[PDB]
């Protein structure tokens, strides 16, 4: 017989219920993927035998969050509309792990400097049921991930 | 200015208009304005942006203004958009204005203002000048002593003589270019002392090194002097107050440049919905600035644990009452870099 | 502080004192070099530590194709100096370009004489653009602006 | 205050975790002074070290013999470094006299009232 | 009880219900995809170790956009046969998603100079219960997305 007390810090956390943070906005997305922390590896083997392994340079990171479209809201795309050649307006992406109602968080995720690729428009085709999505795929660096 | 009537080119001369280059920076020198200028009204800050424009102002230039070699000094160093405030108005429109990061006494006295002014919930940090006549070892403890012991101000003794000038120059308007012109290359953290003096500027008097042994312990007086290899240079780094917290301007100025940019960063957050997930929305909008600034080597340490601490949340700072008073309380922790003011030289006659 | 990228540009020539403004339009550019010449001079005792001394600059070559245009100004003045008709100087303005389309820097390369002029190749069996590899000597180089 | 927006101070104080765990609940018998209330709550229910600044004093009871030798009481320091180990509610039972008689006595009368103790713990040097 | 004129403000909108107008025409697709606004990036990294991200050059667009063939319109092979050697005529395509009947917009795609590769034409077989369905796969530029 557990208690609601007990669950809340021995049982693990759903993917279903969560918020992201595009800097200063908040827009409900759908699905938020792609984010992770690589490294590549040295090996440097030699003569008598010694197998040394390094982790060498840190690989880069390109995450894919995803939204339905909306009848008066067109925000990703002045996102990727607004680049002219070199720079864009870089932002910082914070998801979260939620309560029920976002009251709390339970884990966070910050995503230091965020510009957008490949806004990718919705496919048509009229004989599917689907609502019109569509996905923005950022490049950045440095995923970190923050308790509570 | 010549009128235009026909298209074409216009040959007509402007002798001596002593022309310097626009630059940009962040540091914004508040310009203390004697009371009998008058291309200058009270209660009301003009903006200088670039050197054409003060020029634009006064109409034409001449070397006996104590205001007009000043800022002729500042944009040949540094340059940067400054404020040109009258000394009678000056306590009501510094905290009236944005941008303000520096007060300069130009030629005049503020010691009457800095001490109502500048405070730790502000981000000033004033600079003045010196005594004009020559000080000795022996007047060490009584012009020591005219200044008071706030950690947000910096003395700089030698006022400057100029060959474009006939009234002496005083070392506040050059050292606002020095601030402006170290934070672009530099950053805020190295300290800005070491720094040659463009624009022609000399020392009025010679300083000697036993005699800056007396004015750098307690309420210190930075000096600039000159040196046979590079040619005239600053050569202090000490604000007033003497405690370690707030020994360096670099510490103090590193500081005051974060507070300046936290406070934008997380400018966000008025009148949110004040719960948890706007306290984790500014925590990680501080920390990422302060990774930032830690990439850079503005602080000291070498991870990221060691370098700065973000702790916000019911109870680790802030209490219940203080959650329906509509308070956020903030504590970030910062750890800068010290500057190496002595270097000594052991010659051994007897190598091993 | 923070790099530039190498696809914006645009290079006007100077016919005579008479600028054209007709030309900017080029694939690419060749890339200024220059390189003091250096006769190492070995000495004596000296058998540790070599010893270099300076000679004259020796100034690139600057090649820049285009597709093949409309005859213009320029083509006027590569076929009359390669014709054999009038051996004549051409100043040549190359400069970077802002996101607002602002000059970065600009390389004013004096007095360029037109040495060769070439066409890429027909052939049927692939699918390409007819470019004009058309290079040029220039004898000194004048770098100016800010971001070199 | 009386304005809205950022008020940066510096000097600022120390903060630490709060790790909450109501297993391993102690209570600290020591000489503590309270400052908000001075009068009844015979012992408090702190939860972290900001409820204990919102009720103590941060100072060290000083504490002098008549030549001289004296002594300073390490109870406020010795509960800072709870917070730094581990965490935990503790409550606070502040015992500044040790020789009153009928206040000694009746420290398991009131700290088996509460029912939510498991470790008991002093945090002095005096032995007597 | 949310009204009808609250779902039309904040709820989604579908895909099965657009209409495709080429150039001044308006024929009715089937199902159109494949448009998207898309950037490569450049890196830039340099000794003390710093990890510059821009954007750089627009990715080409070609969209997929298919349709049932007709008894007597022939419309999408006269556009892939009117190209002889260099130049087709290029047209401008609008995708919109729109009320039940055509008497709203509500989210509008433009192209901008769209020329047609790679017509497809139908796959026999006699064991299949299909319609006779063709496709165009037309290069473009500059997809942007417009609000009503």
């Amino acid at each position: 017989s557990t208690s609601t007390s007990q669950i809340a810090v021995e049982y693990p956390i759903p993917v279903y219920r969560f918020i992201v943070s595009v800097g200063d906005e908040k827009i409900p997305f759908n699905s938020v993927s792609g984010l992770d922390i690589s490294y590549d590896t040295i090996e440097y083997r030699d003569g008598v035998g010694n197998w040394f392994k390094m982790p060498g340079q840190s690989q880069s990171t390109n995450i894919t969050l995803r939204k339905g479209v909306f009848p008066g809201k067109t925000e990703l795309f002045d996102w990727i509309n607004s680049i002219q050649l070199n720079q864009v307006e870089k932002k910082d992406i914070t998801i979260s792990l939620t309560n029920d109602a976002g009251t709390e968080l339970l884990m966070t995720w910050n995503v230091s400097n965020a510009f957008p690729t490949s806004l990718t428009s919705p496919s048509f085709d009229a004989t599917s049921n689907d609502i019109a999505v569509q996905e923005i795929t950022l490049m950045a660096d440095r995923v970190i991930m923050q308790a509570v | 200015t010549t009128v235009t009537s026909y298209p074409g080119v216009y040959i007509e001369e402007l002798n001596s208009l002593a022309l310097s280059v626009s630059n940009s920076a962040t540091a914004v020198p508040v310009f203390a304005v004697d009371e009998q200028n008058q291309y200058i009204s009270e209660d009301n800050a003009i903006r200088i942006n670039s050197w054409m424009d003060y020029l634009n102002l006064i109409g034409n230039f001449n070397n006996e203004d104590k205001l007009d070699v000043s800022v002729r000094a500042y944009f040949a160093n540094g340059g940067g958009y400054c404020y040109l405030v009258k000394t009678t108005s000056l306590e009501k429109i510094i905290p009236t204005l944005d941008d303000v990061t520096l007060l300069v006494a130009a030629g005049e006295d503020i010691k009457t203002t800095v001490d109502v002014l500048c405070q730790p919930g502000k981000g000033l940090f004033a600079v003045f000048d010196g005594p004009e006549t020559e000080l000795t070892i022996n007047g060490a403890e009584e012009a020591k002593q005219a200044y008071t012991a706030t950690p947000f101000a910096a003395v700089y003794y030698p006022w400057l003589k100029a060959d474009w000038a006939n009234i002496d120059i005083p070392p506040s308007a050059v050292m606002a270019g020095v601030y402006a012109s170290v934070d672009l290359s530099r950053g805020v953290w190295k300290a800005p002392a070491n720094v040659a003096l463009k624009g022609g500027l000399e020392p009025k008097f010679l300083v000697t090194d036993e005699l800056q042994g007396e004015y750098n312990t307690g309420r210190a007086i930075n000096m600039i002097r000159n040196f046979s290899n590079t040619g005239t240079t600053v050569w202090g780094a000490r604000t007033l107050e003497d405690k370690d917290n707030w020994r360096y301007v670099p510490v103090r100025r590193l500081f005051n440049s974060v507070e300046r940019d936290i406070k934008r960063a997380m400018s966000f957050a008025m009148f949110e919905p004040n719960n948890q997930p706007t306290w984790e929305r500014v925590r990680a909008a501080i920390s990422n600035y302060l990774y930032s600034l830690w990439q850079q080597g503005g602080l000291a340490g070498s991870k990221e644990e060691d370098a700065y601490f973000v702790q916000i949340g019911k109870g680790i700072t802030m209490t219940q009452e203080q959650i329906d008073a509509g308070q956020m309380i903030v504590k970030v922790g910062l750890a800068a870099v010290r500057p190496a003011e002595f270097i000594i030289l052991q010659f051994t006659q007897d190598v091993e | 502080y923070t790099p530039v990228v190498s696809h914006r540009f645009m290079a006007s020539f100077i016919f005579n004192r008479i600028p054209d403004p007709l030309d900017i339009r080029f694939q690419r550019i060749s890339g200024l070099s220059r390189e003091l010449q250096v006769t190492q001079y070995s000495e004596g005792g000296e058998n540790a530590r070599n010893n270099y001394l300076a000679e004259k600059i020796q100034h690139g070559t600057l090649t820049l194709e285009r597709g093949v245009m409309t005859v213009s100004p320029l083509t006027w003045m590569f076929d009359r100096v390669l014709s054999g008709e009038k051996i004549a100087y051409a100043d040549v303005v190359v400069m970077l370009l802002n996101e607002n389309s602002l000059p970065l820097s600009s390389w004013t390369l004096s007095n360029a004489l037109p040495v060769r002029w070439q066409t890429s190749d027909f052939d049927a069996n692939s699918n390409a653009i007819l470019v004009n590899t058309l290079e040029l000597r220039y004898q000194d180089m004048r770098w100016l602006g800010v971001k070199i | 205050l009386k304005a809205p927006g950022v008020y940066i101070e510096e000097d600022a104080s120390l903060a630490l975790s709060v790790s909450n765990s109501a297993t391993a609940v102690p209570v600290f018998i020591g000489k503590f002074t309270p400052t908000v209330v001075d009068s009844i709550q015979v012992c408090t229910r702190i939860s972290n070290w900001l409820e204990f600044t919102s009720s103590f004093s941060l100072a060290p009871t000083v504490e002098i013999v008549v030549i001289e030798t004296i002594n300073l009481s390490p109870a406020v320091e010795a509960l800072r470094l709870y917070f730094q180990n581990g965490g935990g509610a503790c409550y606070i039972y502040p015992l500044n006299d040790a020789e009153d008689e009928l206040v000694l006595a009746a420290i398991p009368e009131v700290i088996e009232q509460k029912g939510d103790i498991t470790l008991l713990v002093c945090p002095e040097l005096d032995l007597d």
